[PDB]
């Protein structure tokens, strides 16, 4: 009946209601091609959308609608929706209801723009926007737990307890994926693999999901690898030409729990999720400490879990049982969550509706969500 | 309609509840309501907005809490028809107010208004057959088995000594204070942000409590204890961080005795007891001073009755016998005695029935406690 | 007996010593 | 050794420093010790590493900076220590520690840990003669000329009402609350991200506080301002770019009197000073009333006053003559009253002497402040 569409700023993630995993799977992106006097032989699509775009990607220019969690072109945000739509899913936005998600603490215009694009454009029947981190907890089960999501658009943490979130002890966070993505790519080109272009951005992506790991000791991982070179491992790319790194695959993913690296001048994932803690109050702390729950593809590094249970205990005191809750599809959790909350029967009561919205406006929508 | 009759012992910090004929109250709750701070945005949440008994004391992070008496006297009389009603429900007692008759607690020298507007709660909003109001001291005296005793009683609200003799309760020897156990915790919660660890909200209000139940004792010569440095003990929040108390738990129960430290200049705990012996007659001087007993959990404090035997060697008359009695079970002293007085065929006779409240009012009610 | 608050070792009471 | 004793008015937000019998602080400079985040690369750059003052207000984008002092409570007294010699030193004051006695100058009910610390950094590190430690409350009112009222303060760090009548301050009536200026202009960034215009960084944070500052005001009724529809003035930043401010102007000094949005249950600037004047005693609340003294920066939003009175309307008894006065420098109004107490010849009674503090150590300093 529902549809849940995950507008992820990476993968947009796109289905149905009441269902294991999402049919819609692709990179939100929008390749627009080089634009010169020169012809092009027996037709082409002017802007190409998801895995058409990653397919030929050499010559198209990758730009990502969703910059931090945060819709920076419309247009391309309405084609990478009606793509959504018609092209995967194969069903008309009319007839079902649509399931959106955005992250805490963004700004107040997105989601009203984001209601009046489905509703005056797409012409939607109902519609809902969801925090990711609240879908994420309701995807691993429990009601009880703090949620440290991590995406390529933005890592923030929403402590909740016993079906009551603590709107004023979240923390959005600037670290992410993409910058994560653009230091791998730096550190690359210090030694001697340069990536400029926007098609090899997905290449050293490709290379981040592949090779790096989190540390467990970073000072030592520094030292093992001026030692040896087992670690040192090899990833070939589309073409034949085949690089080997040491350094960055424990390196890269280190920014996270050390910004300074990025030059961000900001809290670690690590006493991110610590402070979120703290803020809220002193009596549901260890519940909080027991379902420190993960989500997202930033925290699909692996040794990520034993990396959070080794600093959090370390900023804890020595008497709290530290426990990260870190599911096998914690990647595609926040979807998983969508589908559960629009398979209930007491959220048919709680969408908005186009006569309310007739009647209201955008406005309606900050009164619905939390 | 004379069915097992009801034990309502009310009081600011601690309500219990039961049947008549019983060694001990199976039905004990701190007597406050609890609301939800924070916003509910996950289904599958703690229903119902108002929280009494043992899930408010396990879910207190969520809740605002509020004590709707202070002093033995409801402020917020909706949060206390909440609260008895909450006692009558399915929850804890699993019977209806029409069967039992109701023997209910207050304290002496309270606003006649407020026993007015209990009795009206008891017999129109709830459909009591008989109620029966009486005095914490005669109740204690019923559960020690003895006739003559000055009770000096200490609660969370109220502190006072009614010198009974031979049951005679002499009303104009009643000596009253509103200094008792909150204050002394509202008083340590103060010393405590002096000393360095802040504590604010309702439910961390119930934390310094916990603190002053367990960490806390009486020095005999408090000028001896400020000339000599403290050993600084430690405690254990729920969340783990350890806190120095030091000279703090030794001066926050002097405002029983001194309540000048408060800044308010009553009489204290030892002159009420010494005051109310004297002001009853010459000769029953020595028989109350040889029957003094004790109750409530402000009474429990380490060292307490030890001073408060040399607080009366220093105001009395030389070459007396003291007597400071205090039985084993002084928290339910109260609730034993109105059980006992319950199970009593004369309990008949002084109750006040619903018709002949609905033929006087609140003067017979008036008429029949005194 | 049954229930969470009792205290250990106070005793009944605290009583002068009886002369003569 | 009785020289021109200096007076450091001590602040979160601000520290203001001098000399006695001076009409206006000539040393103003912000309480915060700048480090920088890039790399020197090339020669003849600023030396030093540790910036205060102008230097740090001058070069604010190089500079991670970090406040030492929150809520009238040092953290890192290592910083406080470089600041209190970056006082001392020639680029400010050009005198010696050892000649001039100290008038420091801190905020009631603080932690006593903190006062100590305080004592041994001047009777130590600096080798001062002689140190005297004040409230702000009584020396405004030296400032002012008066004995009686009641000052209702509102800086950077702390807020707190103190009842003063005819030299008589009730440090029991003492309220206090953390949420002042800084947690104003932590909620003005919060806010301004949800209007789109994001901030993060250090340098960055001192953006939001010359916008909290200069484009603000307080409306008298709120539920009104509610329901309009803004008009989206705005604010030029320091680069050039133009930000359009919208309602985050008007809601977020609303934080001082309802507590509840930032997420934390506590009184707020209008309770408060009701709070104070009402635990007083009765005969000296009327002439508690008719003198309220404001002070601090947080008092300068446009239409506070207008507010304040209105909350004291709605709260106080009625037909009571309230009058909030205040001085034309609220900002210079401790540092005048200090300086003024400083050239009394009292001064040299009430101060703790550098042998009485090696004599007796912290117990000497807790017997001379109060
Ligand atoms: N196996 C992996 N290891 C490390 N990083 C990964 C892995 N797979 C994906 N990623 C990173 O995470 C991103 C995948 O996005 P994800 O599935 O978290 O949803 P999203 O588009 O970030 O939306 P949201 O912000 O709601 O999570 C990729 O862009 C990539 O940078
Ligand atoms: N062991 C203890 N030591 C010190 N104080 C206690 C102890 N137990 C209870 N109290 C205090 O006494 C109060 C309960 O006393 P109680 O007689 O039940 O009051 P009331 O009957 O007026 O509700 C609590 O609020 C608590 O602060
Ligand atoms: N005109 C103004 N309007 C609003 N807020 C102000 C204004 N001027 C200063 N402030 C705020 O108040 C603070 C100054 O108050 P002050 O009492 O000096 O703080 P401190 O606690 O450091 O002594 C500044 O840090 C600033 O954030």
């Amino acid at each position: 009946a529902a549809l849940v569409v995950d507008n992820g700023s990476g993968m947009c993630k796109a289905g149905f209601a009441g269902d294991d995993a999402p049919r819609a799977v692709f990179p939100s992106i929008v390749g627009r091609p080089r634009h010169q006097g020169v012809m092009v032989g027996m037709g082409q699509k002017d802007s190409y959308v998801g895995d058409e775009a990653q397919s030929k990607r050499g010559i198209l220019t990758l730009k990502y609608p969703i910059e931090h969690g945060i819709v920076t072109n419309w247009d391309d945000m309405e084609k990478i929706w009606h793509h959504t739509f018609y092209n995967e899913l194969r069903v008309a936005p009319e007839e079902h209801p649509v399931l959106l998600t955005e992250a805490p603490l963004n700004p107040k215009a997105n989601r009203e723009k984001m209601t009046q694009i489905m509703f005056e454009t797409f012409n939607t029947p109902a519609m809902y926007v969801a925090i990711q981190a609240v879908l994420s907890l309701y995807a691993s089960g429990r009601t009880t737990g703090i949620v440290m999501d991590s995406g390529d658009g933005v890592t923030h943490t929403v402590p909740i307890y016993e079906g009551y979130a603590l709107p004023h002890a979240i923390l959005r966070l600037d670290l992410a994926g993409r910058d994560l993505t653009d230091y791998l790519m730096k550190i690359l080109t210090e030694r001697g693999y340069s990536f400029t272009t926007t098609a090899e951005r997905e290449i050293v992506r490709d290379i981040k999901e592949k090779l790096c790991y989190v540390a467990l000791d970073f000072e030592q991982e520094m030292a093992t690898a001026a030692s040896s070179s087992s670690l040192e491992k090899s990833y070939e790319l589309p073409d034949g030409q085949v690089i080997t790194i040491g350094n960055e695959r424990f390196r890269c993913p280190e920014a996270l729990f050390q910004p300074s690296f990025l030059g961000m001048e900001s809290c670690g994932i690590h006493e991110t999720t610590f402070n979120s803690i703290m803020k809220c109050d002193v009596d549901i702390r260890k519940d909080l400490y027991a379902n420190t729950v993960l989500s997202g593809g930033t925290t699909m590094y692996p040794g990520i879990a034993d990396r959070m249970q080794k600093e959090i205990t370390a900023l804890a005191p020595s008497t709290m049982k530290i426990k990260i809750i870190a599911p096998p599809e914690r990647k595609y959790s926040v979807w998983i969550g969508g589908s559960i909350l629009a398979s209930l029967s007491t959220f048919q009561q709680m969408w908005i509706s186009k006569q309310e919205y007739d009647e209201s406006g955008p406005s309606i929508v900050h009164r619905k969500c939390f | 309609i004379a069915n097992q009759p009801v034990v309502i012992d009310n009081g600011s910090g601690v309500i219990k509840a039961g049947f008549a004929g019983d060694q001990i109250p199976k039905y004990c709750f701190p007597n406050y309501v609890g609301r939800p701070k924070h916003v509910r945005v996950m289904a599958g949440a703690l229903e119902g907005d108002i929280f009494i008994g043992p899930k408010a004391e396990e879910h207190r992070g969520l809740l605002s809490i509020r004590y709707p008496m202070e002093h033995g006297i409801v402020k917020d009389w909706n949060d206390m028809e909440r609260i008895w009603q909450y006692v009558y429900s399915k929850e804890q007692l699993q019977t209806f107010s029409e069967e039992h008759p109701v023997l209910l607690t207050e304290a002496p020298l309270n606003p006649r208004k407020n026993r007015e507007r209990a009795a009206e709660v008891f017999f129109e909003t709830f459909n009591v057959p008989a109620l029966f109001i009486s005095m914490q001291a005669v109740l204690s005296l019923y559960a020690t088995g003895r006739t003559t005793g000055v009770v000096l009683d200490s609660g969370d609200g109220v502190t006072h000594a009614v010198p009974i003799y031979e049951g005679f309760a002499m009303p104009h020897s009643i000596m009253r204070i509103d200094i008792a156990g909150r204050d002394v915790s509202r008083f340590l919660r103060l010393y405590l942000r002096k000393e360095g660890y802040d504590f604010h909200s309702s439910s961390e209000f119930e934390i310094v409590k916990a603190i002053k139940e367990r960490a806390c004792y009486l020095s005999i010569n408090p000028q001896k204890d400020e000339t000599l440095e403290t050993e600084k003990a430690q405690y254990y929040l729920p969340d783990g961080s350890t806190i120095e108390i030091g000279p703090s738990r030794f001066r926050a129960p002097e405002l029983l005795f001194r309540p000048d430290l408060i800044g308010e200049e009553s009489e204290g705990i030892h002159e009420v007891l010494v005051f109310a012996i004297q002001k009853s007659d010459m000769d029953l001087r020595r028989t109350l001073f040889s029957n003094i007993v004790l109750s409530g959990g402000s009474t429990l404090f380490k060292g307490f009755g030890d001073r408060l035997l040399s607080e009366v060697k220093k105001l009395a008359p030389k070459d007396v016998k003291i007597r400071i009695s205090a039985p084993q079970e002084r928290l339910y002293s109260t609730w034993i005695g109105g059980s006992i007085l319950a199970s009593l065929d004369t309990f008949k006779k002084m109750w006040v029935s619903k018709k002949e409240y609905e033929e006087d009012g609140a003067r017979s009610i008036h008429r029949k406690t005194f | 007996m049954a229930d969470p608050k009792y205290a250990d070792l106070p005793g009944i009471a605290r009583n002068e010593p009886d002369v003569y």
